[PDB]
């Protein structure tokens, strides 16, 4: 169980361990967390998000979106007190662009242009911001990933799946090779 | 004269039937006037009670709300002792909420928002007075009326209650901007003094009057000097 | 008499407010809707075309999901309310059950909703008629239609509003099984239809076209006219 | 009429007499006004609170702001018309604290619009004598000017008009629009004349007249009440306008 | 409830479960968390011939109405509450009467309003002033309890200035030295000394009541 | 549940009613209670629809509590509500239709 | 869990307000000259910080003139207050200008909203002690806005970067500083 994504001037690189949900036709929500809670939860965001389309014509940018589920999460953690949710959220605008949201399990929404979850921190964190760019490009930043897992791994360390990746542009949600 | 009697029914032409006859109940009150100043803002009115068989500190038509707000009416007494009792609550609420004296706006807005409620459900009445209040806010006066349909207006100089329409005429040509406190308590004694019906003593006419010390209500000695001054 | 309350009976057993809530419905806009073989067709007259108007904030189509649309007849501010709702139960019942909603379970929720309103005195009923239209799960095109006063019927094709008898007398003859034997067939029947109770030409035309595993999709007055120009040229032959 | 006692009974041929009336309510009011340009959007207005004992206070009398991108005018009954823009302004903060963006005119105005109808439906209640015009910006489609009836009815329109004369309003504004090629300069002219034409006053002055106009600066939205300066020079421009054109005769 | 009830003013109690499995956790991991504010020095309050004389260290003396005034001592914040919403509803209890209020009134407020809270809100209070009946000193508990005694005592020095009482205090005294008697008990459990004087020829209960400034 | 003063909180008025409504049957009789009651919901049956704000000036009369305030007038305005439902739910919510 | 760190000063006819950083948001404004800071979980500043905002835009619509720093204060204190047995974890800090009169404010709050107006300086956060000392000792009265800068930065410093915001009566300074 763990999770990665880096953000690059016009794309959006995320990489699951084999969890990813749609919700968009732009917009994915990656979460982690004990089963039987990740995936209603999941389920009620799209429900929503979904009806907000239909109502109104157009699609949440995901920024609203972010927010939305921001305050759900803070609204669900109040009642269901052994409740334990992480996620991360990417998306795409006609306006904006690229998005990356990072999100902790006490419900605190901070946008950064990458982040990680599971049980690998910390170095990797320290690993990308060093090797990080602002203009890092689709290839480089698929080689730091690599790099990233192959830190990773020497550490007495197993990856059981290949870490299948996605991108996300203009275009829309892309499945790549299980690398 | 089959809209005439249900509240909440509109009329062929548009109109709501029951808010004009509370107007006209509030038209057939005793006169009162206010006359807003440079530095001040004077409130007059004429009283019920002209007997000798009246305890003079029982019951008061001038009524203060906060340190540097105060009200006058015309109308039914009854009615207005309950919205007196509500501004009062109102204005104690936002002090404790906002610690700070609440504005003669806000309090008036308020007013007026609990006033329309009564125009537009069935099985109710709608107030039969209407309210002329004055403050003191940053520095310089103010003066507002409010409908029994829950209206308010800002005016320079007003009157209201019985033969109003002469009073409104004898202010607009006895009116000036740049005018003191003792010359607006003159021209509003000598307003109440036109359609009086009777002789106007100290015992049958209240004023009161807000500067920048505060609302305060004038002693029965006070209007006696002022009536022999005029 | 036996008509100035909703729920008093007549002597001879007919609730009059109910009846006088289906006069609003008759005097709408014509809706004419006609189910294909692999299609869906839905057509709604347009009345009035001010010059200072915007279009985009008077159309009578709406999408309730992914697979259901409807097109309405009567009271214009009656129809957003059933419409929100209908929305909002679709989402709710996929949280209930995953597999997408019905066409009938949502006729029949919308036919509930109408009727509750028409039991009490207080409250008064919903002046609009629907026709509900849209594909299943396995893949058979649907069609519905909906009273105000909650019942709810199968057709094969339908219209309300004004001009209904004429409209449904045209289509009770032309509608055969080699009328919809393709997209353009129906589409061509659909307009047909409409042009029999509006003048002015093809100009107050507005359609919406429903395929398999797609999406609504609203024609263009570019396609309409030239499908029209197509239905003269044939006639003209 | 056996048929029009209250907002719950419907006619033999099918009509809500109670609701009519209240829409029949509106014409007994001032005249407003509501302009689409390429670059910014126009409300205007008629004073009828004119007397010399009144005293000026607030900004406006009939003008009033929403949010930082929209803003209203009424006509009708004042005292309905201050719950509604209470409700307006509570909305659009509901929205904001939900999603942290401002909430779309269109969205507001159907907000409003669902209260609005829910009052002709329920027995007991009497419904809103209120019309309303909205105007304001967002990212969806730009500047948008909508209108709003008694009943719960709403559209989007380039220019219309409320209250009184409110037809000859609308057939001056049909006659002399001219669509796409508009801006804030003619669209002011425009409403000055019909505003002159539809006032049953023989001069027009500035002390009866309220103007507001909204537009887009550096990605900032900046809504402003034009001041009795700006009308007077308007006012002028337009009287010498036409005693030019009927001069060249 | 439900979503389709109306909202309801007053305490919001939706924080609790969660801020009871933080502060646990954090205890067992070591972290710290912000406290609130409280007072805790020492206030006293003597009855002499014909006032009230109270004197609290270094104000802490709040003002209930231009006859009572109050001391608290506890969490700073309930005792600013419970001292404004009580002089707002006195004032509103002397605009509706016309004359100034009564100490006893005072008391049966407070009194009420913290039994209601089940002593969750800690503020301790003493309350004195002068009637038409005339001076009068009490002693209120967090949890709702009064007694009505010639002096008390409450702080951190109480035991000092409690001797310091019972060896010095005899009735019927004047201002001066009354206000000495408060200073050196005030003094005996320790900054300076904020005293507080309400007398009886300084009030007229015969004219009618304004409101103060 | 959560807290002890949440119950006690969320149901005071009632148990206000219901001490005086006893003290006073046993001190007078029957009719005392019953008028009482009976007015409560006379003045109680005419207000604004539920997702609008009412001022309960009668209500209030007639309990006595025009001339006290408490913390439920200065915490949590519920005029300036942060939620909402729609209006036809909520008015079918209070007929019980739901 | 670090918690924060919040520091105002007060000199002639402008002030500063500090915050520390490292290499989520603690400070939002709140008007033209107007700023509020905040220390303690991220959820609860992230939901007092967009309670706020509710009511201050609410005010400001109905009133039609702009909040003054005394409101400001007990419209916090009253939303601290409420909440009262389950409270956030949040200890505000107020510092701006009068917008008519132009005159210096700073204040501090505590878990529950007991205020306290000081008229040099007001420091929040875990450290309080720590840093009281160096505030008592590097503070004089009347100081230009440069003088101010350079105190504040240093009395930020002697107890991981730090951020410094100057309010002017016609310019708003804002620098980020490390050590």
């Amino acid at each position: 169980e763990y999770l990665i994504g880096i953000q690059g001037p016009d794309y959006v690189l995320v990489a699951s361990d084999r969890k990813m949900f749609k919700m968009s036709e732009k917009i994915l929500l990656l979460c982690v967390g004990e089963a039987g809670d990740t995936v209603q939860f999941a389920e009620y965001i799209q429900k929503n998000v979904q009806l907000y389309k239909m109502r109104n014509g157009y699609e949440l940018s995901p920024t609203a979106a972010a927010n939305f589920t921001r305050r759900n999460l803070a609204d669900c953690l109040r009642s269901r007190t052994p409740y334990h949710v992480n996620l991360l959220l990417a998306g795409y605008d006609e306006h904006e662009g690229p998005a990356l949201y990072y999100m902790d399990y006490l419900a605190a929404l901070a946008k950064a242009p990458f982040a990680a979850h599971g049980y690998g921190a910390f170095l990797t964190l320290s690993i990308l911001d060093r090797y990080y760019t602002p203009t890092i490009s689709r290839e480089r930043a698929v080689e730091l990933l690599r790099k990233c897992l192959e830190e990773l791994q020497k550490r007495f360390i197993l990856n059981l799946p290949t870490f299948s990746v996605r991108i996300i542009d203009k275009n829309g949600i892309h499945d790549l090779d299980n690398i | 004269r089959g809209y005439s009697f249900s509240l909440t029914t509109f009329s062929p032409s548009g109109k709501l039937v029951q808010i004009e006859y509370a107007l006209a109940a509030v038209a057939g009150g005793a006169p009162s006037v206010g006359i807003k100043a440079a530095n001040g803002v004077v409130l007059a009115t004429e009283k019920k009670q002209k007997s000798i068989l009246y305890d003079e500190r029982s019951v008061h038509k001038v009524e203060p709300i906060t340190k540097h707000i105060g009200l006058v009416y015309s109308g039914m007494g009854p009615d207005y002792r309950v919205l007196v009792h509500r501004a009062r609550k109102l204005a104690q609420q936002y002090y404790l909420v906002y610690q700070e004296p609440i504005p003669t706006a806000q309090l008036v807005q308020r007013v007026a928002s609990v006033m329309q409620e009564y125009t537009q459900s069935g099985g109710v009445r709608p107030f039969g007075v209407s309210l002329l209040i004055c403050g003191w806010n940053e520095g310089r006066p103010y003066l507002f009326q409010s409908d029994p349909s829950g209206a308010y207006f800002a005016w320079k100089a007003t009157a209201m209650g019985k033969n109003y329409v002469n009073g409104k005429t004898f202010l607009e040509k006895r009116y000036n901007e740049d005018l003191e406190l003792e010359d607006a308590i003159h021209t509003a004694i000598l307003t109440l003094k036109e359609s009086f019906e009777g002789q106007m003593t100290e015992d049958n006419i209240e004023v009161g009057i807000c500067n920048e010390a505060g609302f305060r209500r004038l002693t029965p000695t006070e209007v006696k000097d002022y009536l022999a001054a005029i | 008499s036996y008509d100035r309350a909703i729920t008093v009976f007549s002597p001879d057993g007919h609730l009059f407010q109910v009846e006088y809530a289906q006069e609003a419905v008759k005097k709408g806009s014509t809706a004419v809707g006609v189910r294909g073989r692999d299609i869906v067709v839905l057509g709604v007259e347009k009345k009035s075309v001010a010059k200072l108007q915007d279009e985009r904030t008077v159309r009578k189509i709406c999408a309730l999901d992914d697979n259901v649309c409807m097109a309405f007849a009567g009271l214009t501010a009656d129809a957003r309310i059933v419409i929100n709702r209908a929305r909002v139960e679709c989402q709710s019942h996929r949280l209930t059950v995953e597999d997408p909603v019905t066409v009938e379970y949502i006729t029949r929720y919308i036919a509930s909703l109408k009727q509750r309103y028409t039991q009490s005195n207080g409250r008064r009923p919903f002046g609009i008629s629907a026709l509900i239209v849209g594909f299943d799960f396995d893949g058979t095109p649907r069609l519905y239609q909906t009273d105000p006063s909650g019942t709810y019927h199968a057709w094969k094709a339908n219209a309300i509003g004004r001009g209904a008898k004429s409209v449904r007398e045209f289509l009770e003859k032309n509608y055969t099984d080699e009328a919809i034997e393709t997209d353009d067939l129906t589409i061509k029947l659909v307009i047909k239809a409409l042009l029999e109770v509006v003048q002015s030409g093809g100009k107050n035309i507005e359609l919406a076209v429903m395929r398999r595993d797609q999406s609504l999709k609203i024609l263009n007055p570019e396609e309409i006219e030239k499908y029209v120009a197509e239905i003269e040229k044939e006639k003209e032959e | 009429r056996r048929y029009d006692s209250r907002t719950t009974i419907f006619s033999p041929e099918g009509r809500l007499y109670q609701v009519e009336y209240a829409m029949e309510a509106i014409g007994h009011a001032g005249t407003c006004l509501g302009i689409l340009a390429n670059d910014g959007v126009l409300l205007a207005a008629e004073r009828r609170n004119i007397h010399k004992l009144l005293d000026e206070v607030f900004f406006s009398e009939k003008i009033y702001k929403l949010n930082e991108d929209m803003a209203c005018s009424v006509a009708g009954i004042t005292s309905d018309a201050n719950v509604l823009t209470n409700e307006l302004r509570l909305i659009a903060q509901r929205y904001l604290l939900q999603y942290q963006e401002p909430i779309p005119c269109e969205q507001l105005v159907t907000a409003l619009c669902d209260i609005k109808q829910a009052y002709t439906q329920f027995g007991g209640k009497r419904p809103f004598g209120v019309s309303l015009l909205y105007i304001g910006w967002d990212k969806h489609y730009g500047f948008q000017l909508y209108q709003s009836d008694p009943s719960g009815n709403y559209g989007g329109w380039k220019a219309t008009c409320i209250g009184n004369n409110s037809a000859a309003a609308v057939s001056m504004l049909k006659q002399d629009y001219k669509e796409g090629e508009m801006t804030l300069k003619s669209a002011l002219a425009l409403a000055i004349k019909v505003l002159n034409k539809t006032m049953d006053v023989s001069k027009l002055s500035a002390e009866k007249v309220e103007i507001a106009t909204l537009t887009r600066e550096n990605g900032k939205t900046v809504i402003r009440v034009l001041k009795q300066k700006e009308v007077e020079q308007l006012i002028k421009k337009h009287e010498e306008e036409e005693a030019k054109a009927e001069r060249e005769k | 409830v439900s979503v389709y009830a109306p909202p309801v003013g007053g305490f919001s109690f939706d924080n609790c479960r969660r801020n009871a499995v933080l502060e646990a956790d954090f205890a067992k991991r070591g972290y710290k968390l912000p406290k609130v504010r409280k007072t805790g020095t020492t206030i006293a309050g003597v009855v002499y011939k014909d006032g009230i004389v109270l004197g609290a260290d270094t104000s802490k003396i709040h003002f209930i109405s231009p006859n009572i005034y109050c001391c608290g001592a506890g969490t700073a914040a309930d005792t600013d509450m419970t001292t404004q919403l009580i002089s707002s509803n006195l004032e509103l209890h002397s605009l509706s009467t016309g004359r100034l209020p009564r100490v006893v009134t005072a008391n049966r407020m407070l009194k009420q309003m913290l039994f209601r809270y089940q002593g969750y809100i800690g503020a301790a209070l003493v309350l004195g002033g002068v009637d038409v009946t005339g001076p009068h000193l009490y002693s209120i508990y967090p949890h709702g309890s009064t007694d009505k005694l010639p002096y008390v005592t409450m702080g951190s020095g109480s035991l000092a200035a409690m001797a310091v009482f019972e060896d010095k205090f005899r009735p019927d005294m004047e201002e001066e030295e009354a206000k000495n008697l408060v200073s050196e008990a005030i003094a005996a459990g320790i900054s300076n000394i904020d005293l507080c004087v309400i007398s009886k020829n300084k009030l007229d209960f015969l004219r009618p009541y304004t409101v103060p400034n | 549940p959560s807290h002890p003063l949440e119950l006690s909180e969320k149901n005071f008025q009632l148990n206000q009613d219901k001490m005086n409504f006893s003290t006073l049957r046993n001190i007078q009789g029957l009719f005392a209670p019953l008028k009482l009651q009976m007015e409560f919901k006379a003045v109680q049956q005419v207000q604004r629809l539920p997702f609008l704000s009412s001022s309960n000036l009668s209500l209030d009369v007639l309990r006595g509590n025009d001339e006290t305030i408490g913390f439920e007038d200065i915490l949590n305005d519920p005029s300036q509500s942060e939620v909402m439902g729609e209006p036809h739910l909520m008015v079918e919510y209070k007929l019980g239709l739901l | 869990y670090n918690g924060g760190a919040v520091m105002a000063m007060k000199g002639k006819n402008c002030v500063a307000i500090a915050a520390d950083r490292r290499f989520f948001q603690k400070i939002f404004p709140m008007g033209d000259r107007l700023y509020i800071g905040l220390a303690g979980l991220a959820t609860d500043v992230q939901t007092v910080a967009q309670r706020l905002k509710f009511r201050l835009n609410l005010y400001e619509l109905k009133e039609g003139r702009q909040i003054k720093p005394y409101t400001l204060m007990s419209m916090v204190a009253n939303l601290l207050y409420e909440k009262r047995f389950g409270p956030y974890y949040t200890e505000p800090v107020i510092a701006g200008l009068d917008p008519k009169t132009f005159k210096p404010f700073i204040c501090s709050l505590d878990l529950i909203g007991c205020p306290m107006v000081t008229d040099d300086f007001v420091v929040s956060g875990t450290c309080a002690e720590q840093m009281y000392g160096m505030c008592e000792s590097l503070w004089e009265p009347n100081m230009d806005p440069d003088h101010l800068f350079e105190t504040i930065s240093q009395a930020m410093l002697n107890a991981m970067g730090v951020i410094v915001h100057i309010i002017e009566k016609d310019k708003i300074t804002t620098r980020t500083l490390k050590a």
